[PDB]
Order: structure tokens, then sequence, then C-alpha cells
């Protein structure tokens, strides 16, 4: 008999969003014990303080 | 100014009030030479505080 393929709904574990929630969300990765971070940016975003 | 304060009170050495009046005029100038005290001190754009 006919059966249907299993679908899903997969997202990141946390999708933080508002007008200015960049440093409030970056305080979560501080309290998780992370001590060494690598930041991959564009060449324009590094020369403009982003 | 060091010779007037010994002529008035009569309780000190005139040679020690020279380097005390010198401490009160060039060490007080040197520490607080460029310290913001009049206009906008700090400003935050992510948190919105002036």
């Amino acid at each position: 008999k006919r059966a249907e393929n299993m679908l899903w709904h997969k997202l990141p574990k946390s999708i933080y969003f508002r007008r200015g929630s960049l440093p409030i969300a970056l305080d979560e990765v501080i309290t998780d014990g992370h001590k060494r971070a690598l930041i991959v940016t564009d060449r324009f975003l590094f020369n403009n303080g982003y | 100014l060091a010779k007037m304060a010994v002529a008035e009170s009569g309780m000190g050495i005139v040679e020690d009030k020279v380097i005390k009046n010198h401490f009160a005029s060039e060490y007080i100038y040197n520490a607080y030479k460029d310290e913001k005290t009049c206009g906008v001190l700090s400003e935050d754009d992510t948190f919105g505080t002036i």
C-alpha cells in the first residue's frame, strides 16, 4: 500500500531577533564556556567597524 | 607663595613648601590634562545611552 515520505521541520536551536539584540545574544556564548572564537567577515565589514 | 606661608604661620620649612606648591600645580595638571569633564563623556549606539 501507498505510504508517504517522512517530512521534517529543522531549525537552529535559537533564533534571536530584535532591533538591537547583538550584544545581549553574544552574552549567551560567553556564559557557555567558550574561550576561543573565530570571526569570518567580508572585507567591507572589517573596514567599517561591523 | 612659599615664603609668605612661613612668614604668616611660622610652622614650616620654606624649602619644603616649594615642592609642595609645585606638586599642587604640575602634578594636578598632568594627571587631569586630557580628561572629559564638560561635554558628552560616553555614548552607546547599541544600547542607546548618552
